[PDB]
RNA sequence: ACGGGGAAUCAGGGUUCGAUUCCGGAGAGGGAGCCUGAGAAACGGCUACCACAUCCAAGGAAGGCAGCAGGCGCGCAAAUUACCCACUCCCGACCCGGGGAGGUAGUGACGAAAAAUAACAAUACAGGACUCUUUCGAGGCCCUGUAAUUGGAAUGAGUCCACUUUAAAUCCUUUAACGAGGAUCCAUUGGAGGGCAAGUCUGGUGCCAGCAGCCGCGGUAAUUCCAGCUCCAAUAGCGUAUAUUAAAGUUGCUGCAGUUAAAAAGCUCGUAGUUGGAUCU
């Protein structure tokens, strides 16, 4: 069945990306998943979404700025110190000049780069570059 | 399957006696030598490219 | 002697290696 | 040149009653210096006899510039006699040690240790 | 139990492939300018080298304020510069990585004799170093791969007994002068 | 696939700790069976008695007799043949007399032409077959 | 299989090893039982049995090297029956005695570090020519070169002397005498078809002898055997056997595979196990 919805949301991203289309269907949404979303759109990757709110569980329709190489998560979620954080960067990062290793840590789920500034580890939820 | 013949060709080998020819430098000398035979000295070429031990 | 034909004529005999070896000594020789 | 003498380290020690102090020796064209010469040399330098001064430990520099050793100037000769070594006495002349080696005195006292009351000193 | 120390270490590797030509040109181009006696002295400045840029790049992984990077990282780079590998210039630990081998053959004592017009060429230079001739400061040194500080640079000079710079011929023209 | 849990450490363990005994060379040097079966007993070399020389056919392309002894292990008296390297070597063995013999290259495998010898002639009579072979040293009389 | 600190290797992840000098444990031929003592189930203490073994006047007595040397045996596999308590420390009634702990030497290519076996010049000649000229040539205007050419310089391997070293010259260092031209004061170990660096040169053998880790060479020009010459790889070191690490993304957590190459259970149910949708500032 469906379990970790944030795999399918990213994996339908990345198909959607892969096939050039201008915008994506992403259902069910969670707090997890905006999040996520936000971290990327920060950064200048998917651009603005809109929030479809169904009286059960939303969906998200966002667009896609052709600048999204992959998304993808990282299951199981590892628990991920400050030390391992660098390791993490050499595995999934394809540069040391862009992509983001996205973390929830208990400021909240924000990217490798932030974590570092505010000094905290997390558990790896995915990554996007 | 006899074992009659087991120092056949080394036993009729003809035995020919080394010449006596001068000792070769040994340590830095002898990389020197090489390294003045290959990279500073181009005179036994005939810019065909060969080996260094070419008998043609 | 000449390496390139006797690559030419010579990779299927006992003495494929020679001639090979001799043909890429020409060809890049350094 | 001459041979030249430095004391690096001086040190007044009144808990052994003597000055210990490394000594430089500066030899730039001779073998190492003798001892004995070495003992004159401070002698004259401190203003004190040469038999209450002892060196010992002396060790030429590679490429033969200098020795440097170490030296002790006692206050006098029986406050020598009690704080020395027993070696650096004999080097003077001043103390003889015992002729038997090891083996004869551990063979005796084992011979010993199989006889009882005065026979132990008739056993050797 | 013994009081002695069996703290040692190899200071060279051998390369994992043993007859590249590219790799033996260059090797034998080394040997020959800088007039060494093997490989293995090629192999040792190259295994130190190594290590160097092993614990600069270690050291550019960490944030450029943790404390630990700034003090390794500062005498990693004063001892570079000490020796006159690196120039204080460039005293960032990014250009350690632009460091090569023939910075570090450079200072050996074998170079510099060779440099300073102590001897006439490289290997005279070897010979002259290895027979008492040649001396640091004060001190004789037989050891061509002595790596020569900055502040040492100055002071190479001709041994205060060496028939060249001290004044005592040697066996040879003893002997010579014993003839007539 | 495989699992990918926070919680299949186990799992991944016993999985990969099962697995490895289909692997031909884990499970040669951990089953033990194969070390009971080495005639050298783990040992790189072993001496032993010459009983017999043997010529033993190469392989089919090629066309020879390869010089080969059997001999007898001293530490478990295990017979064993072992190829006699160089030419005009044979000649320096002779018949119950002492040999030492270390494997031929390839782990208790054959080599070459030779079929079913996995062991090499080193020494005879205290002095190794270079230095016979060389003459460096002779066969005490 | 003694455990750990740790070791080898390793991009990251790992894989093997750890009898071995530090800590902990255990044993003193195998078991067992004890005396004394603060502390022992002690073995350079005792008692007995078992195994082995010693002296005996056959009545008895006496054993315990997995301490240091040394011997036998085992095996592929490992040093002297040496000197000393001077150092480090420990023990004692003790400033003083003792310590095969420990130190010091002997054997030592386990291994690791430094580092010789030549440097320079004149003289044929070779070539270029970041030098001058109607090809030409002057090429000391720089750099090579089996030249056993010649020439003077340098020096340590070695032998030896006095120091120094040290408990005792037991080396290293220091000074001095002698000490190089084939500097005979003579560098070797493996290779030359490919993998893989470097000869289808010459002589011999002729599917023989042998080589060859693998592919392969050898049955009359053998690029591969046996040799000469030459060449190259590392070099006071190099080859071989075995175990192991990387290579091996061929054990795959990172990170492998399962249509046909090895492989998805005949099918479904189902308990542990593993995983589990949104949502609460």
């Amino acid at each position: 069945v469906r379990m970790n919805v944030l795999a399918d949301a990213l994996k339908s991203i990345n198909n959607a990306e892969k096939r050039g289309k201008r915008q994506v269907l992403i259902r069910p949404c969670s707090k997890v998943i905006v999040r996520f979303l936000t971290v990327m759109m920060k950064h200048g990757y998917i651009g603005e979404f809109e929030i479809i709110d169904d009286h059960r569980a939303g969906k998200i329709v966002v667009n896609l700025t052709g600048r999204l190489n992959k998304c993808g998560v990282i299951s199981p979620r590892f628990d991920v110190q400050l030390k391992d954080l660098e390791k993490w960067q050499n595995n999934l990062l394809p540069s040391r000049q862009f992509g983001f290793i996205v973390l929830t840590t208990s400021a909240g789920i924000m990217d490798h780069e932030e974590a570092r500034r505010k000094h905290t580890g997390g558990k790896i939820l995915g990554f996007f570059f | 399957g006899s074992l009659a013949r087991a120092g056949k060709v080394r036993g009729q080998t003809p035995k020919v006696a080394k010449q006596e020819k001068k000792k070769k430098k040994t340590g830095r000398a002898k990389r020197r030598m090489q390294y003045n035979r290959r990279f500073v000295n181009v005179v036994p070429t005939f810019g065909k490219k060969k080996g260094p031990n070419a008998n043609s | 002697t000449d390496p390139f034909e006797d690559f030419e004529f010579n990779c299927n005999t006992k003495y494929s290696g020679g001639v090979t070896r001799n043909l890429m000594r020409e060809l890049n020789g350094g | 040149d001459t041979v030249t003498i430095r004391t690096r380290k001086f040190m007044t020690n009144r808990l052994l009653q003597r000055k210990q102090m490394v000594i430089d020796v500066l030899h730039p064209g001779k073998a190492t210096v003798p001892k004995t010469e070495i003992r004159e040399k401070l002698a004259k330098m401190y203003k004190t006899t040469p038999d209450v001064i002892f060196v010992f430990g002396f060790r030429t520099h590679f490429g033969g510039g200098k020795t440097t050793g170490f030296g002790m100037i006692y206050d006098s000769l029986d406050y020598a006699k009690k704080n020395e070594p027993k070696h650096r006495l004999a080097r003077h002349g001043l103390y003889e040690k015992k002729k038997t080696s090891r083996k004869q005195r551990k063979e005796r006292k084992n011979r010993m240790k199989k006889v009882r009351g005065t026979a132990k000193a008739n056993v050797g | 139990p013994v009081a002695r120390s069996w703290v040692c270490r190899k200071t060279y590797v051998t390369p994992r492939r043993p007859f590249e030509k590219s790799r033996l040109d260059q090797e034998l181009k080394l040997i020959g300018e800088y007039g060494l006696r093997n490989k293995r002295e090629v192999w040792r400045v190259k295994f130190t080298l190594a290590k160097i840029r092993k614990a600069a790049r270690e050291l550019l992984t960490l944030d450029e304020k943790d404390p630990r990077r700034l003090f390794e990282g500062n005498a990693l780079l004063r001892r570079l510069v000490r020796i006159g590998v690196l120039d204080e210039g460039k005293m960032k630990l990014d250009y350690i990585l632009g460091l090569k081998i023939e910075d570090f053959l450079e200072r050996r004592l074998q170079t510099q004799v060779f440099k300073l017009g102590l001897a006439k060429s490289i290997h005279h230079a070897r010979v002259l170093i290895r027979q008492r001739h040649i001396r640091v400061r004060k001190q004789v040194v037989n050891i061509p791969s002595f790596i020569v500080r900055l502040d040492s640079q100055k002071h190479i000079d001709f041994s205060l007994r060496s028939p060249y710079g001290g004044g005592r011929p040697g066996r040879v023209k003893r002997k010579n002068a014993k003839k007539g | 696939g495989k699992c990918r849990g926070l919680r299949t450490a186990r799992k991944l363990r016993s999985h990969r700790r099962d697995q490895k005994w289909h692997d031909k060379q884990y499970k040669k040097a951990h089953l033990g069976t194969a070390l009971k079966a080495n005639p050298f007993g783990g040992a790189s070399h072993a001496k032993g008695i010459v009983l017999e020389k043997v010529g033993v056919e190469a392989k089919q392309p090629n066309s020879a007799i390869r010089k080969c002894v059997r001999v007898q292990l001293i530490k478990n008296g295990k017979k064993i043949t072992a190829f006699v390297p160089n030419d005009g070597c044979l000649n320096f063995i002779e018949e119950n007399d002492e040999v030492l013999v270390a494997g031929f290259g390839r782990k208790g495998h054959a080599v070459g032409d030779i079929p079913g010898v996995r062991f090499k002639v080193v020494k005879v009579a205290n002095v190794s077959l270079l230095a016979l072979y060389k003459g460096k040293k002779e066969r005490p009389r």
